[PDB]
């Protein structure tokens, strides 16, 4: 795998 | 909204998954006819990669035909390598066949296989 | 073969007109009813994030069906967090609805969700 | 974008 985008 | 977390390999995930439904045969709803070959596909599929198969199964009669004829002159081979190009990211593209894939790549609409076929010619001249 | 090529953007950009069709309502052959809530979508796109939709959906009688019923318990917000999830990998995560988000990500049977899910959840402990 | 995978 999650990250920001 | 804007605060958003993104799973990096959701897409590549979903895209082998929709492959794995082709391979069983599960919930695919039309047969691509080429010359003398069939192929069976999930529609959604199909215009999620290709300007024409958007154009067709965007058409309010050929929306819900369950066989679609392509032109006489397209190379089956080089649709069955664009049909796993759709369903994978990945291009077999040989010296053997790529200006059927162009040629075919040029009928579905598929800019960026028909952009990387000219560059592979264009460095062989 | 081995001698693929492959184009990076290739599944995102299936996944965005994925998305752009469930927006259009093209091609969508089911609704999800969560209590007073509907929602059309994909049945292939539902398959391939979720187990909960890939059993429903492989069953010879399932299968068929053009509505699907959720347990009235699952929070229709929380669904719609997930099929905006499904259709995009973008999860939108808030302190107020992160546990409605894990449970229905726990029906739906989406291990990635459920695993974010508890990391927040443990960090404000 | 192309790349080898
Ligand atoms: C409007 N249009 C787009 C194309 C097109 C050309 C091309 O080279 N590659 C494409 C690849 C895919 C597509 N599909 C779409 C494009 C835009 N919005 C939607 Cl909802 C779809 C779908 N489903 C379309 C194309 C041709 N006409
Ligand atoms: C066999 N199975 C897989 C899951 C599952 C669990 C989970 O957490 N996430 C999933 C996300 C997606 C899926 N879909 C599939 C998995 C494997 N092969 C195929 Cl063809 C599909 C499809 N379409 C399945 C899951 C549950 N049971
Ligand atoms: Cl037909
Ligand atoms: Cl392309
Ligand atoms: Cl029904
Ligand atoms: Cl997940």
């Amino acid at each position: 795998a999650w990250v920001i985008p | 909204a804007d605060s958003c977390i993104q799973f990096t390999r959701h897409a590549s995930d979903v895209l082998l998954n929709l492959n794995r439904l082709r391979s069983r045969d599960i919930l695919t709803d039309v047969v691509i006819v080429v010359s003398r070959e069939q192929f069976r596909a999930h529609k959604t599929v199909l215009m999620a990669c290709s300007g024409l198969f958007y154009s067709i199964f965007t058409d309010q009669l050929k929306c819900n035909l369950s066989v679609i004829n392509l032109d006489p002159e397209i190379n089956p081979e080089g649709f069955c390598i664009l049909l796993d190009f759709m369903y994978t990211s990945r291009l077999n593209l040989r010296e053997g066949n790529i200006m059927a894939v162009m040629a075919t790549a040029m009928y579905l609409q598929m800019e960026h296989v028909v952009d990387t076929c000219r560059k592979f010619i264009k460095a062989s001249e």
